[PDB]
């Protein structure tokens, strides 16, 4: 891995997009496998 | 200049054979981006949990506590069938063991603040079996090798229980191909 | 001055003979724009894939494992898509290819040859000259097998026959 | 289950028996 | 006699189509210049030497047992439970089901674990200067000064021949269905 390419990958827009997509993928897979969670189940 | 485990790659920096189990195996450069003390503490913790976990996955089939709730030979059924308050107590006790055993230094910014704190040295030697100097390096090598083998084995047993819906030993005795 | 293989073409400037098997054949000028280390890694990977593929086309019709049904290799691709063995082979090839990515990154820094994976457990190349010879043999067999695998698969596609039965009649 | 590692005829099909049947087919 | 330079040592090659590697020291008994794949360049020579000797002795005992059990010599009362046949594979399965071969496995493994594992580990680690295959076992007193060779070389050669003989005999029993002799 070229260090300049890694430093470019460490910039705010790239990391922002990657982190928000990663978070969205967590929410999407959680709602795919555990849908319709209006509430915390008792 | 080359890694011994992976001969077509250069030797990873900060790896010089000092730690136990060091064969220069770090192709992704984790030790070039993160500190080796945290990585070794994490590796030992994952390995020790997997040692206890593999031993549990083998023992629970043969030996059970009395009661209906502990009679599931397959460990993934024993996760659900065991009483819930007991497992929450287990979670809280593991949290307390983490809290006091690391001496309130629990994070990536305060664990190893004391220069005397050694990776994987929590001070745990209840029967003081480490009171012998020339055994020590071989002991750490054996511990990390048992931990690595236990990690790979416990991963294989859990996902094979997921495939087969069978406890491990009787899965080896009652094998059904996919 | 001129290329050794094609006497009416000029020798490509980046083909100076540092890579074994160089006969100055690059009329499109691929080495003039792209890194030659990447090109040699791609050439050797494609060629080794093709050698294993041609040997598989010969042996896998000569012999078949008892725990698998019998079929042609082109239909075996479609069968092992659905049974799941092809997914296993793709997964393990990808797992090795991650360290292939690391090896290519080491190659791009000039610390690793574009074909050296340091894999010689049977010690077949003792000294330098035999290794140079085996590099020339490997490159020539790589190019030959790259042509031959396309021959095998396209001939199956047209005749609906495997190689050895096409050899017996026409 | 009161059976052996290999060469079992009954309700006992071990991993070794599966290997042996995979070679012997 | 040790016959260094005739049977062993530097310069001896019994299969000269594969040239003798520089890696072989000539100290190990049975070094007759046969390493086409160059394994001696990277393996630890003491470990594989002890492994060759132990495999050879196991194959000698296997050959002797196979021949005495396929010809027809048996202990008193041994024919009854283990079957009155002569086929070695069925003898293995019957003696497993009887429980004899579990008992053999237990004691051979106890011998292997108790002194064999420490001998190999201390021999490799360099704590005893123990030679490979040296378990100090000479009850009858037959090698004292002839131990250099005419005991070691003949044992390793017979071990390798016993390995080949047992492999041949087993695969003939597989293909023919009848034991040797
Ligand atoms: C601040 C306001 C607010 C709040 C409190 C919530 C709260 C919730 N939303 Mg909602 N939502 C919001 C704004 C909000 N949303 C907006 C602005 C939109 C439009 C973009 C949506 C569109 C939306 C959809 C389309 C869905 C939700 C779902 C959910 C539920 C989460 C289920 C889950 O992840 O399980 C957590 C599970 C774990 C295992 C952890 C939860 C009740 C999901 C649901 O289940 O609906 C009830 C669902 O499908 N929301
Ligand atoms: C990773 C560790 C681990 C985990 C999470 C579990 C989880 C479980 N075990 Mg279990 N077990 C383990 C290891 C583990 N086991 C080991 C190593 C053994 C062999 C001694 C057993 C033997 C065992 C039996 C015989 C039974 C269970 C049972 C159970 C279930 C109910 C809980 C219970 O009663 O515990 C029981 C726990 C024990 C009897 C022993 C636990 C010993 C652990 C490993 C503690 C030792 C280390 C500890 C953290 C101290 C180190 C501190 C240091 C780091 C500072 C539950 C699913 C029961 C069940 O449901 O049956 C199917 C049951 O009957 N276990
Ligand atoms: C704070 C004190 C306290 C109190 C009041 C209780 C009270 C109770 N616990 Mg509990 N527990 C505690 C601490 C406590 N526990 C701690 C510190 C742990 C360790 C995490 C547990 C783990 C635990 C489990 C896993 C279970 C209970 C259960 C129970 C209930 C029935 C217990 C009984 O009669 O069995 C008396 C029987 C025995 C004492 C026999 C135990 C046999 C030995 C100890 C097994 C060896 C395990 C090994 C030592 C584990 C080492 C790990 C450890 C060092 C971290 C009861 C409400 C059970 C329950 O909810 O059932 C309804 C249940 O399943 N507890
Ligand atoms: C040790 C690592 C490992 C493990 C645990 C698995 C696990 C599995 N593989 Mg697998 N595989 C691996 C490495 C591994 N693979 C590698 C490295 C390759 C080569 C890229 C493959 C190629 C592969 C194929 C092509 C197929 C599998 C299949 C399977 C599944 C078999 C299910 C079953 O009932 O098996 C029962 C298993 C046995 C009874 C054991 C029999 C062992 C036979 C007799 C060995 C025969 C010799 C063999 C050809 C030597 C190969 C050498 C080669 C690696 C160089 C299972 C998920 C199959 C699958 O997905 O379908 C369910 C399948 O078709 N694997
Ligand atoms: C015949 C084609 C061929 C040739 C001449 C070479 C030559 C070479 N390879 Mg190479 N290689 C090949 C095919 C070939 N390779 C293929 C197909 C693969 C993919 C598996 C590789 C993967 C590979 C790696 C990963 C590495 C090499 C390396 C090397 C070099 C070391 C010298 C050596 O040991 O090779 C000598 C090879 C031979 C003499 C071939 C022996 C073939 C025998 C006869 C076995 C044939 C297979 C058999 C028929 C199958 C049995 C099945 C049964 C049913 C019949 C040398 C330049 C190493 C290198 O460059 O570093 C120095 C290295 O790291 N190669
Ligand atoms: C170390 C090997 C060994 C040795 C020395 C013996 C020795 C003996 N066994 Mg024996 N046995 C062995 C292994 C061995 N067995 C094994 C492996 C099994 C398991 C199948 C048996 C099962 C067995 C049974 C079932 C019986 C013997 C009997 C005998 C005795 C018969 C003596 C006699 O009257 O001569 C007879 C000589 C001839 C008929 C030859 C003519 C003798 C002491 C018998 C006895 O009375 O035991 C005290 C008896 O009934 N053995
Ligand atoms: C070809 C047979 C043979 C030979 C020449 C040797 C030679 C040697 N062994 Mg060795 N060994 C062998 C077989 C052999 N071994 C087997 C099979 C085992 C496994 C039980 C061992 C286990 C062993 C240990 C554990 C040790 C030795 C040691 C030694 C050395 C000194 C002892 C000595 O002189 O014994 C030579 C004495 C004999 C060969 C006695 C003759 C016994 C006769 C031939 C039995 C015949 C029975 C029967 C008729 C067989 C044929 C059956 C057929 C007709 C069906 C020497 C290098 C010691 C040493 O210092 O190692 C370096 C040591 O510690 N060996
Ligand atoms: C969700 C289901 C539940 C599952 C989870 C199970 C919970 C498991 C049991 C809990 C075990 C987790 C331990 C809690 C985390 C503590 C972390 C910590 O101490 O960090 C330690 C942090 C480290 O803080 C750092 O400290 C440095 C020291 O020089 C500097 O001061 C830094 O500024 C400071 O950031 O703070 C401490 O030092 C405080 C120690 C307090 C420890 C005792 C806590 C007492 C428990 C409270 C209970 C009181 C009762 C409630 C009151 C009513
Ligand atoms: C597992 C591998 C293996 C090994 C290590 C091994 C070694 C030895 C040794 C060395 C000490 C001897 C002395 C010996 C003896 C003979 N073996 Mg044997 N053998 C093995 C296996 C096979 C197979 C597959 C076949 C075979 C055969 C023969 C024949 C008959 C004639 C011949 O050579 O054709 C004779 C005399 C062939 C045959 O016809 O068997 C009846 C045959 O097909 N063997 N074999
Ligand atoms: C520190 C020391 C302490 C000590 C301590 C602790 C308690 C030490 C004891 C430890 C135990 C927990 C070690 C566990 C190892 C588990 C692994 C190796 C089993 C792996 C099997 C795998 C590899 C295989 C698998 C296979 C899978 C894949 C597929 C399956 O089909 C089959 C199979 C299962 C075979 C004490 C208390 C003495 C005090 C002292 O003062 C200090
Ligand atoms: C799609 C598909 C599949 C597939 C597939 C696969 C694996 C397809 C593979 C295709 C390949 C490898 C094609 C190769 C073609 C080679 C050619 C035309 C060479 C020309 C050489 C020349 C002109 C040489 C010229 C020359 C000469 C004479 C000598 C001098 C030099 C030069 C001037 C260069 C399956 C089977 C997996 C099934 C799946 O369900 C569907």
């Amino acid at each position: 891995m070229d260090s300049n390419f890694l430093k470019y990958l460490s910039t705010a827009p790239v990391l922002f997009t990657v982190w928000l997509s990663f978070t969205a993928s967590f929410i999407i897979e959680a709602n795919r496998f555990f849908p319709d969670m209006l509430y915390f189940p008792m | 200049a080359k890694s011994k485990a992976v001969p077509f790659l250069s030797q990873p920096e900060a790896l010089d054979g000092s730690m136990a189990g060091d064969v220069g195996f770090d192709p992704f450069g984790f030790s070039s981006n993160f500190d080796l003390k945290w990585l070794r503490e994490a590796e030992l913790k994952h390995g020790r949990i997997c040692m206890l976990a593999a031993t549990g996955c083998l023992v629970q089939e043969v030996v059970h506590l009395p009661g209906e709730a502990f009679s599931q030979k397959m460990a993934l059924n024993a996760w659900a069938a065991a009483p819930r308050g007991g497992m929450i107590s287990i979670l809280v006790a593991i949290g307390l063991i983490e809290l006091i055993s690391n001496r309130f230094a629990l994070t990536a910014t305060d664990m190893f603040a004391n220069p005397n704190r050694v990776p994987g040295d929590l001070g745990f030697d209840p029967l003081s079996l480490g009171g012998n100097g020339a055994n020590r390096a071989r002991m750490e090598l054996a511990e990390i090798t048992h931990g690595r083998a236990a990690m790979m084995g416990f991963s294989g047993m859990v996902h094979q229980m997921l495939v087969s819906k069978q406890a491990p030993i009787e899965q080896l005795m009652h094998f059904k191909a996919v | 001055d001129f290329s050794a293989a094609v006497p009416f073409l000029k020798r490509p400037t980046n083909l100076d003979g540092q890579y074994i098997g160089d006969v100055g054949f690059d009329p499109l000028g691929f080495s003039d724009v792209f890194d030659l280390r990447v090109l040699r890694e791609a050439e050797l990977k494609h060629g080794r894939f093709a050698m294993l593929a041609t040997l598989g086309f010969i042996v896998q019709e000569l012999y078949t494992f008892p725990f698998f049904p019998k079929m042609a290799p082109v239909d075996a691709h479609d069968y092992f898509v659905k049974q799941g063995g092809g997914s296993q082979i793709i997964f393990w090839i990808s797992f090795v290819e991650l360290f292939g990515v690391v090896a290519l990154f080491e190659t791009l820094q000039g610390k690793r040859e574009p074909g050296d994976f340091a894999f010689d457990p049977l010690g077949l190349a003792k000294d330098e000259a035999t290794l140079e010879r085996y590099r020339l043999a490997e490159v020539k067999h790589a190019r030959l097998a790259m042509i031959a695998i396309g021959g095998f698969i396209h001939q199956y596609w047209v005749t609906k026959q495997t190689v050895l039965e096409q050899l017996g009649n026409f | 289950d009161g059976c052996g590692a290999y060469a079992n005829s009954g309700s006992c099909h071990t991993f070794l028996d599966e290997i042996g049947d995979a070679l012997k087919a | 006699l040790y016959k260094d330079g005739k049977m062993q040592g530097k310069g001896v090659n019994i299969i000269p189509v594969f040239a003798r590697p520089d890696s072989l020291d000539g100290t190990i008994p049975g070094d007759q210049g046969f390493d086409p794949f160059g394994f001696s360049s990277w393996v630890n020579m003491k470990f594989v030497s002890e492994a060759e000797i132990k495999h050879g002795r196991l194959a000698m005992l296997a050959f002797a047992g196979i021949m005495v059990e396929s010809i027809g010599i048996s202990f008193p009362g041994a024919t009854s439970i283990l079957g009155d046949s002569k086929d070695i594979f069925e003898i293995h399965n019957k003696a497993v089901e009887s429980g004899a071969m579990g008992q053999i496995l237990l004691w051979v493994g106890f011998i292997e674990a108790c002194v064999g594992v420490p001998a190999m580990n201390e021999m490799l680690s360099g704590e005893t200067s123990r030679m490979p295959g040296d378990f100090g076992f000479d009850p009858l007193g037959l090698g004292k000064g002839d131990k250099l060779a005419r005991k070691q070389l003949v044992e390793v050669t017979n071990g390798r021949l016993a390995m080949l003989a047992v492999s041949g005999i087993v695969h003939h029993t597989i293909i023919t269905g009848k034991g040797p002799l």
